[PDB]
């Protein structure tokens, strides 16, 4: 009866330094319903060994989740988060900025 | 073929989380029996037929009584046969008990009229009397006239809400009517 | 500790 | 000043099977339990070290309460369908949250208990722990059912004693981590714009999530031009945050960043 659009943040666990093991995070929050698909992309294609946290919700009854994976950042490699929700007219891709 | 018979052991009213036995039986030697229930959650169970001692039967056990098991049950013998007489199975003990009182008095004279009445402080939409009888509660109460007295007994009583007629309150304290 | 309650 | 909170969600999928039930538990900002009905062997699982040694008896009982409540929600979703005269082909959501709140002395402060249907308030226990507040005429049906069932007494009993005792026990078995703050690891980065510049205050690896980031200039709380992002989890129990500002080039050394956090003995001050 009510629907909310998700908020996305793409970041890493530890400060990014090329040639080092880190974790790539995609944090979606503030959405309703909880039916959502989030995908992590390395240079346009799908990553496959990706895990996510247990479903929870906030004070305003909106849900939040975190999708993460193992990865090694290397100079000429692009990363992005792709999420599709019933609220969005088309899938939204958000690119990783290592200064944000 | 012909419709079977359906009855409950020990009865229709089931305390919460207790069990009953809905037993179908007939003189026709059916191979299988089906049990169908109408209500919030519809189901259809089936069992193999037992043939011993002059009756063909099947014992359906509806255990840990919950709200999804309350409804109207019908029964079929195996194409299928005609449906058996309907039977309502009820959950009791989900709400606090009502008060049961006799307007003249619990002990009366033969020929005198007696009237029982069930009441509560909750918003029950109807009450039920057992010795069955049902009337709508408008202290929300319903009054039960029993007419000139003849053979009194023991009565109990339950309250319920109109959106869930198979879910009854707890049982009122039993009241004995003596006709001297 | 978790709790479980009545139905709506 | 600690708390224990639970979050449960039931989602119905017509034609896809039976509803999907998930529940999680928190002590302050630490998840410590989870249950998912879709798993191969549905059972409660520890997600913090201090509930890992509670014994098979403890964990079997939690599992059986989760399964019972997932079953209870299955009926509630059907009841709500009839209240609102909804058809049976749509997906609907039911949410529930409850918990304690302790003070410094370790005794109760206030309790919680509320529900929501399809993202809107439905019914909630009042702060007095004896009355209810119904959001619409459908919830008033649920109200007088619980009034006739003496249910508010049973909910007050949990929050006032059972919920207070076990949060205390959890707080002692895990005082090594629950009662020990982790200070943030701060640093400032310069990012050029064009002939102006941007200054970023970072803060990583802190717990709990309560923190304050403020930029300044020559001691004057300059906030208008301060970008700020939502506090985000790092993924290992800690959190992150950063604050940005834009500044004329050359004036960069006049701006200081101040951090307030529980794990710090006194507020910090940073310069580029």
């Amino acid at each position: 009866a009510i629907q909310r659009t998700p908020k996305i943040q793409v970041y890493s666990r530890h400060p990014a330094e090329n040639g080092k093991s880190n974790f790539l995070n995609c944090y979606v929050s503030g959405f309703h319903p909880s039916d959502i698909e989030v995908d992590l992309l390395k240079n346009g294609e799908r990553i496959e060994k990706v895990e996510h946290s247990d479903l929870s919700f906030s004070k305003d009854w909106s849900f939040y989740l975190l999708y993460y994976t193992e990865f090694t950042p290397t100079e000429k490699d692009e990363y992005a988060c792709r999420v599709n929700h019933v609220t969005l007219s088309q899938p939204k891709i958000v690119k990783w900025d290592r200064d944000m | 073929h012909r419709k079977p018979s359906l009855l409950a052991h020990p009865g229709r009213l089931v305390k919460s989380e207790e069990t009953v036995i809905l037993q179908c039986w007939s003189d026709v030697r059916f191979e299988h029996f089906l049990l169908h229930r109408e209500g919030k959650f519809k189901d259809t169970l089936h069992l193999i037929g037992e043939h011993h001692d002059g009756v063909s039967k099947a014992n359906f056990s509806i255990g840990p009584m919950m709200q999804d098991l309350a409804g109207t049950y019908r029964c079929y013998g195996s194409q299928l046969s005609a449906p058996s007489d309907p039977l309502d199975i009820v959950i009791t003990g989900l709400y606090e008990k009502p008060s049961l009182s006799a307007q003249p008095g619990p002990t009366v004279l033969a020929g005198e009229s007696v009237t029982l009445s069930c009441s509560s402080r909750s918003s029950y939409d109807m009450y039920h009397l057992s010795l069955e009888c049902r009337f709508s509660a408008g202290t929300f109460q319903a009054d039960f006239p029993l007419g000139p007295a003849t053979h009194g007994g023991t009565y109990r009583c339950f309250g319920s809400f109109r959106d869930s007629p198979y879910e009854w309150s707890n049982s009122s304290d039993p009241l004995l009517v003596s006709v001297i | 500790l978790y709790n479980t309650v009545a139905t709506l | 000043s600690h708390s224990m909170r639970y979050f449960s969600t039931s989602v119905s999928r017509p034609g896809r099977g039976e509803p999907h039930f998930i529940a999680v538990g928190y002590v302050d900002d630490t998840q410590f339990v989870r249950f998912d009905s879709d798993a191969a062997s549905p059972r409660g699982e520890p997600r913090a070290p201090w509930v890992e040694q509670e014994g098979p008896e403890y964990w079997d009982r939690e599992t059986q309460k989760y399964k019972r409540q997932a079953q209870t929600d299955r009926v509630s979703l059907r009841n709500l369908r009839g209240y609102y005269n909804q058809s049976e082909a749509g997906s609907h959501t039911l949410q529930w949250m409850f918990g304690c709140d302790l003070g410094p002395d370790g005794r109760l402060l206030r309790g919680y208990d509320q529900s929501a249907y399809d993202g809107k308030d439905y019914i909630a226990l009042n702060e007095d722990l004896r009355s209810w507040t119904a959001a619409d005429t459908a919830a008033q049906i649920t109200q007088r059912k619980w009034e006739a069932a003496r249910e508010a007494e049973q909910r007050r009993a949990y929050l006032e004693g059972t919920c207070v005792e076990w949060l205390r026990r959890y707080l002692e078995n895990g005082k090594e981590t629950l009662q020990r703050a982790e200070h943030p690891k701060t640093h400032v980065t310069h990012h050029p714009v064009s002939e102006e510049a941007t200054l970023r205050c970072w803060a990583l690896g802190f717990y709990p999530a309560e923190i304050t980031l403020t930029w300044q200039w020559d001691g004057e709380d300059q906030t208008q031009d301060t970008e700020l992002v939502e506090t985000r989890p790092a993924g290992d129990g800690t959190f992150q945050k950063w604050a940005a500002v834009v500044v004329p080039s050359g004036e960069e050394q006049r701006y200081t960043c101040h951090v307030q956090h529980e794990g710090l003995p006194e507020p910090l001050t940073l310069r580029w």
